[PDB]
């Protein structure tokens, strides 16, 4: 009974094959996010944010007509995909950037696509490299750290951290149908760390071993709730049954005014034929069955309570502070 | 203008872009070398006979979404597509190569299922990107683009295939 | 009907040529227990009931270690026939010595000898069968092929193999090994079709009596890659591909490293060293936390750190900050203190004196070395070899009691 | 003889893994009656010795699978139960066969016992969520969709995605279902109202060995406060406690986990797939037996009317 | 909702000179449907007199008994749903009659029940009140509920036996019970204090013990009584102040239940509104009115059970249904 989250399974068959009311570089993008070759929640707000600078130039003449121009655009994109809270507060800086200028059309265009630029500089790429700093003098000289699934910060974290002689070792647990902690392993591998792989449910075998848990947040709700993979929750939930603490390295820009009480508000329903398991297989024509429903959720919220640091680009912050970065930030 | 299909020289052709230009309003292999002071973004290369009226929903798509290099639609002349049946990795228009297909050991390893087609129809529609015609300046590409990857004029190219 | 199977327990070349001088192939205990036995699991998991076993080079010693085996007593559904001949050379000369006694009527199973898998041929000859009786007898082999990534350690370059195959009935159209070559040649007119590399060759071959008849008439062939390739020149040759099942086949001491760590890390998994599939008294065990297995009555020492895939046998007492890690220990040894043992592989018995850094080799039975010896990677040391106190053996070294075969003789390096 | 050859093939049976769990305790109980039977033996002790001995090997053949030791043990306590209340005796090899015929018949009866008692747990608009494919609480979820409605939520197990088969089995008898991902066990909670899950064993403490998400499931439980409600027959009651001497996880082939296709990340990578997962007994509701519906804390006393104190070990 | 449970607000049909249920019988089914007998004591006591009267006047045995007065208890399932008290008095009943073999044996089935009421009902009530003096001690206080037959007798013969304690009595509305227990501790001279349930979390903090009685206690050790009891244990705990249930021996039933939902009768819905702005409620079609009698405890919120047997913690009721058994 998830009903008021939508459920997709592509929109581009009716929408004209030049440039469209929706632009180029808008309907590549969409394209990109609907059939899924960009995943992370840092990666889909560089690729929106850098496609969107190809719009600027692009648009000719600013402020009104701008902002109004630029809403078709992220309607289209919420329809391939909903907006995570990385993308509607880069959207949201932007839509404020561009009422902030007005009264030339030229210097403009290009003030507005160079401080879209700053915006990635000195919040998605100066800030990953000082959530590191304060995450590597919390990763001891010989402990055991669980990550869940591919994230593009975590393992920015214990690969720029095992670079500077840390030597701990990682255990990846990972969850169907993405799959995605693969995508953390080989590239954890690569840097030459240990590393051991498992499924969620045997989070509470391999959990007793583990010294911490640095999960990943795709936003950090304005009550301090964590909204991320689905199973982070369940996995700060055992980590918290364990005694192992629980830390989330998370962007500031990812803090949304948004609070949420539960893990059945605007988590996103993706494509239910994912969850096939290609065994033989017997979920297979799943629509066959009326009574047989899949439900295949994205996001998942854990509460404050469940999680104990917050490493932010400023400082390292009780998750109770969460509300308090919204407040000395803008 | 995302695209800016060229028709060589056709009725069907010219109404199977329901697009609002052709390069056959204004009429002026190598042709597209003399069509070159046109825009170059993103050129949609058409043929002059044998295209029926296939949806490029599904063609253009597979260079809007992978950033293909080259984008070619198919329905002597062998080709060795990847296992997600929509990457090209081998072609050889030639088949007068002496009784050996050979392969690279290097896409076997990159790539290690590939599925030869035999003889697929070329229906010429060639999605090439707006490099490509600048790159020949400095068949002819479509054997030649496959063989680049794994000529630089933007990357690792990537060419993509529907059928 | 029955289903039967050939064993070729004499591996007809010399990759383990220090090691086959003494000891023979399908012997040496790959996880404490022989490679004879792995095959002969996986023959009797199957379903075979018929299994012949060949025997050439030391067929004393195979014989000898098969009638003290689960598999000779009457208890067993898996009959063993072992059949002594001297006059084997090559695999050709075995399997056409199938029609010199007609051992086989129906299609049988051959294995190769020393085939380390929990491959279920019951899918594969269910459709060799239906292919074989739907088109009048044409396919005579049912390939067992698993599907691996070629970049993989169980995938060594000299047992590496492409092959070109129909896709939709998988019939080997091609087939050649890889062995070494960087653009490889494909023939023409097999078209009028996928090529793979992802195939792991797994030698468990399902070759109906026919193949014993086309080994019979054309003598010229000696191994089922000569077939193979003998044939696709001229009948027909089709495959099964596994993807959820373990199957490999140890020709050279690489492929014993790899498929070592695959067992102990429980790739097999019905064939892993806790199981005890070979149900001795000797070779039972604890499968702990990180695969670390301990026989009984091990005796661990104060402080030593078994770190993960460690398998002890029975009466190995370790001594005090040992790093043992990644390693096969053997049934009944003495390691002593302060040594680091990294995926190395140490048989029945052996004296690691103190401080002992050895990394990543192979100590055969009854082998001894000294005080602080720092043996370095892909060292081999054969049966009752000494090295002394001061060795530091380069990367790559044999050491036997047979000076012609080794590099090195019973001390340490450049004495007698 | 037909009767040993048929022990070695139940023994490599069980070792290979080649049925449900009550045709584990049917085909134990058959086996046990035939070597009390055929066998030779003069009195009760040599007996249980040889039913001690080839309970030991069919135990020790996979450790994991507890049925055919529990079965073993409740033979044993016939045994000394009905040699006791003849305390050579001529009758008693035909007594311990009416008492395993006994017991034959309290089997084939666990199911619809179980499922009886569906309707006083399960109400209209419920939503109930299970985790494994247990053919136990089918049947107690399809007793209860005879009379009552109400919602399903499969949560599949991750390497053997056996869920999906219990969530096929459910939508075929109307009962409107719901597969997971396992990952979202704590997402769905705050909506479940009941979890209903089988087990592989219950240890004597209360806590049960079961499939792997389930005390990942039972925590989620605990927290929300839902009733972790356990359906599960007096053969699946084991007699071991928790102990640390003894090893209860089961581990498969990690290609169930990690596939061989990674390549060479996986001579670096230790993947371990383990199937079993301790649930302690503090997170537990009730245990739905073949005789009630009696709590945890009650199961010590199970213990003892089924197995003797000395059956324990073996 | 409580679709499965029943909704009552039934002596019209019956003849005045009845023939299908017996005299005796329909002046139980009504008082109880009035609300002349209430609690779980009494209504056993009253249900075993009924009886008794009705097997005097029996007339001819075994099966004739039992399946000529199962409509009698049918009739009371109908009047006002029978608690666990009364459902093992008739299981006693139903045995005792089974087990008497080939006039006479109607004077031995009616001194049974004075032998079930005296040493299960009577015996155990001044047993428990013996194990529940060595609970209450000089000088603490002690929050009672509602009203119990037990409860306040435990309290008046501690109260007379030396202890110089203080009761506080929590009460809830609509039955607005616990008052008496109020008056029927203010004659024995036990200094009293009354409030609401509502209040409860306010004089938990002065409380010491916290002393309930039990109309059933299931087989997991979840004790099944008035509506507030769950309640007022859980803000009990809250409070840690240890919580005492005094119950006999006869009124565990095997029955398991986890969630207050199972077996919970309904008393009619028009006790609630309070002097009025709800008088009008069954014209407003979405409101409902609910008002559930009984609710149950887990055992991890009862400290203890006090029993004639003895003092268990509450987790070994089911030992106490085995070794009566």
């Amino acid at each position: 009974l998830f009903s008021h989250l939508p459920q997709y399974s592509s929109l581009t068959q009716f929408m004209s094959i030049p440039s469209s009311v929706i632009h180029p570089a808008m309907v590549r993008l969409g394209l990109q996010y609907s059939q899924g070759l960009v995943s992370g929640s840092n990666a889909r707000c560089i690729a929106l944010l850098r496609a969107l600078q190809q719009v600027i130039q692009d648009y000719t003449t600013l402020s009104r007509d701008l902002v109004n121009k630029l809403k078709p655009y992220m309607s289209f994109l919420t329809q391939c995909r909903p907006l995570s809270a990385s993308m509607h507060n880069a959207i949201k800086f932007l839509n404020k950037e561009i009422t902030s200028v007005g009264s030339r059309e030229e210097e403009a265009k290009s003030e507005l696509r160079a401080a879209i630029d700053r915006y990635v500089q000195e919040k998605i790429v100066l800030a990953a490299q000082a959530i590191s700093r304060f995450a590597y003098q919390k990763i001891s000289n010989g402990d055991v750290i669980l990550v869940y699934g591919c994230s593009s910060l975590v393992s920015r974290i214990l690969q720029e951290a095992w670079t500077e002689g840390r030597r701990f070792r990682v255990v990846v647990v990972d969850s169907r149908p993405w799959l995605e902690g693969r995508h953390t392993l080989r590239s954890l591998v690569h840097a030459g760390v240990p590393a051991s792989y498992l499924l969620i449910p045997a989070a509470s075998y391999v959990l007793p071993e583990v010294s911490k848990v640095l999960l990943g947040a795709h936003a950090l709700l304005a009550n301090g709730s964590v909204m991320s993979r689905v199973g982070t929750a369940q996995l700060a939930l055992v980590a918290r049954a364990h005694n192992v603490p629980v830390l989330v390295c998370c962007e500031t820009y990812k803090f949304c005014e948004r609070v949420q009480t539960d893990a059945f508000v605007s988590n996103e329903l993706d494509d239910p034929d994912d969850l096939q398991c290609k065994r033989h297989v017997a979920l297979a024509n799943w629509q066959n069955h009326a009574s047989l429903r899949l439900l295949n959720l994205v996001y998942d919220v854990t509460p404050p309570e469940l999680v104990d640091l917050v490493i932010t680009e400023l400082g390292m912050i009780p998750c109770s502070s969460v509300p308090v970065v919204l407040r000395v930030k803008s | 203008m995302e695209f800016q299909a060229v028709v060589m020289a056709i009725w069907y052709p010219l109404n199977l872009l329901e697009f609002e230009e052709v390069i056959v309003i204004v009429c002026i292999a190598d042709s597209l070398r003399y069509i070159y002071p046109k825009l170059k973004t993103d050129v949609l290369v058409l043929s002059c006979d044998l295209i029926t009226d296939v949806a490029l929903h599904e063609v253009v798509d597979l260079f809007r979404a992978y950033d293909a290099s080259l984008a070619m639609l198919m329905r002597r002349d062998f080709i060795g597509v990847d296992s997600t049946g929509k990457r090209l990795l081998f072609m050889a228009n030639e088949a007068d190569l002496d009784e050996e297909l050979v392969i690279k050991g290097s896409i076997l390893q990159k790539h290690p299922r590939i599925r030869f087609h035999t003889g697929l129809v070329d229906a010429h529609l060639y999605c090439l990107k707006k490099y490509i015609v600048d790159f020949l300046m400095e068949s002819e590409l479509i054997p030649y683009l496959v063989r680049k990857q794994f000529a630089s004029s933007q990357k690792s190219l990537d060419i993509y295939s529907f059928i | 009907p029955p289903l039967q199977a050939v064993l070729v327990a004499d591996s007809f070349d010399r990759r383990f040529f220090p090691i086959s001088k003494d000891q023979p192939r399908v012997l040496l205990p790959l996880a404490n227990v022989a490679l004879i036995d792995y095959t002969l699991e996986f023959l009797t998991a199957t379903g075979v009931q018929e299994t012949f076993v060949f025997c050439c080079w030391k067929a004393a010693q195979i014989k000898e270690h098969l009638l003290k085996s689960k598999w000779c007593r009457p208890t067993s559904l898996n009959v063993v026939r072992i059949i002594t001949s001297e006059l084997y050379r090559s695999l050709g000369d075995v399997l056409r010595d199938v029609d010199a006694k007609a051992l086989v009527r129906s299609d049988f199973l051959l294995v190769y000898g020393d085939v380390i898998s929990n491959i279920n041929i019951t899918r594969a000859l269910e459709e060799h069968r239906l292919r074989r009786k739907l088109e009048k007898n044409v396919s005579v082999m049912t390939m067992i092929f698993k599907e691996s990534s070629p970049s993989h350690p169980t995938r060594c370059h000299e047992d590496n193999v492409v092959v070109a195959v129909d896709s939709t009935t998988n019939r080997v159209l091609h087939f050649q090994k890889t062995q070494g070559l960087r653009r490889f040649a494909f023939p023409l007119s097999l078209f009028q079709v996928e090529v793979r590399y992802d195939l792991l060759d797994c030698h468990i071959s399902i070759c109906s009596p026919q193949v014993a008849q086309l080994f019979t008439d054309n003598f010229d062939y000696q191994t089922r890659d000569d077939f193979v390739r003998g044939l696709l020149v001229n009948n027909q040759i089709h495959m099964h591909v596994t993807a959820k099942e373990y199957g490999a086949r140890v020709s050279n001491l690489h492929m014993y490293s790899a498929v070592c760590a695959d067992v102990i890390r429980r790739w097999v998994y019905p064939l892993t060293p806790e199981a005890n599939f070979t149900d001795s008294t000797t070779q039972s065990c604890t499968h702990s936390r990180h695969n670390i297995y301990r026989g009984p009555e091990v005796s661990l020492g104060h402080g030593s750190i078994l770190e993960e895939n460690v398998l002890l046998g029975s009466g190995t007492v370790i001594g005090s900050n040992c790093f043992i890690t990644n390693s096969v220990i053997g049934p009944g040894c003495h390691i002593g203190d302060n040594v680091v043992l990294d995926q190395t592989y140490l048989w029945q018995g052996v004296r690691v004196a103190a401080g002992a850094q050895i990394h990543q080799s192979l100590l055969c039975d009854n082998a001894e070395v000294k005080e602080r010896v720092t043996l370095k990677p892909r060292s081999v040391l054969t049966s009752q070899v000494v090295v002394g106190p001061n060795i530091t053996l380069p990367e790559g070294s044999v050491i036997s009691l047979h000076p012609p075969d080794a590099e090195e003789d019973e001390d340490d390096g450049e004495f007698s | 003889s037909e009767l040993s050859e048929r022990i070695e093939s139940f023994v490599e049976t069980l070792k290979r893994g080649g049925r449900s769990s009550e045709e584990m305790a049917r085909e134990t109980l058959g086996l046990l009656r035939q070597i009390i039977t055929d066998h030779r033996w003069s009195n009760a002790g040599e007996l249980m010795e040889l039913i001690r001995r080839e309970g030991r090997r069919m135990t020790a053949a996979q450790p994991s699978e507890t049925t055919v030791g529990n079965m073993v043990r409740r033979v044993l306590k016939i045994i000394r139960e009905e040699y006791g209340r003849l305390h050579h005796y001529a009758q008693l090899q035909s007594n311990i066969i009416e008492a395993i015929n006994e017991l034959l018949v309290e089997l084939e009866g666990t199911m619809e016992n179980i499922a009886a008692q569906a309707l006083e747990h399960i109400h209209s608009n419920e939503v109930i969520m299970t985790i494994g494919f247990s053919r136990t609480v089918e049947a107690f979820l399809k007793e209860a969709a005879r009379k009552r409605k109400f919602h399903v939520i499969v949560a599949e197990c991750a390497p053997f995605c056996q869920g999906h088969e219990m969530a096929v089995n459910l939508s075929k008898a109307g009962i409107e279902t719901t597969v997971m991902t396992d990952a979202a066990i704590f997402a769905v909670m705050s909506r479940v109202n009941k979890v209903i899950i089988g087990t592989k064993t219950i240890l004597a403490n209360g806590a049960l060995r079961a499939v792997t998400g389930t005390h990942t499931l039972a925590l989620a439980a605990k927290h929300h406060s839902t009733p972790l409600i356990v359906c599960a027959p007096m053969f699946k009651l084991s007699p071991q406690f928790p102990n640390e001497e003894d090893s209860f996880h089961k581990f498969v082939a990690p290609e169930e986990v990690l596939p061989f296709t990674e390549g060479d990340i996986l001579e670096k990578v230790s993947v371990h797939c383990p199937v079993f997962d301790y649930v302690p007994p503090e997170l537990i509701t009730l245990f739905i037996s073949n005789i009630g519906g009696n709590a945890p804390s009650y199961i010590y006393r199970l213990m003892s009317e089924l197995y003797h104190p000395d059956d324990h070990v073996l």
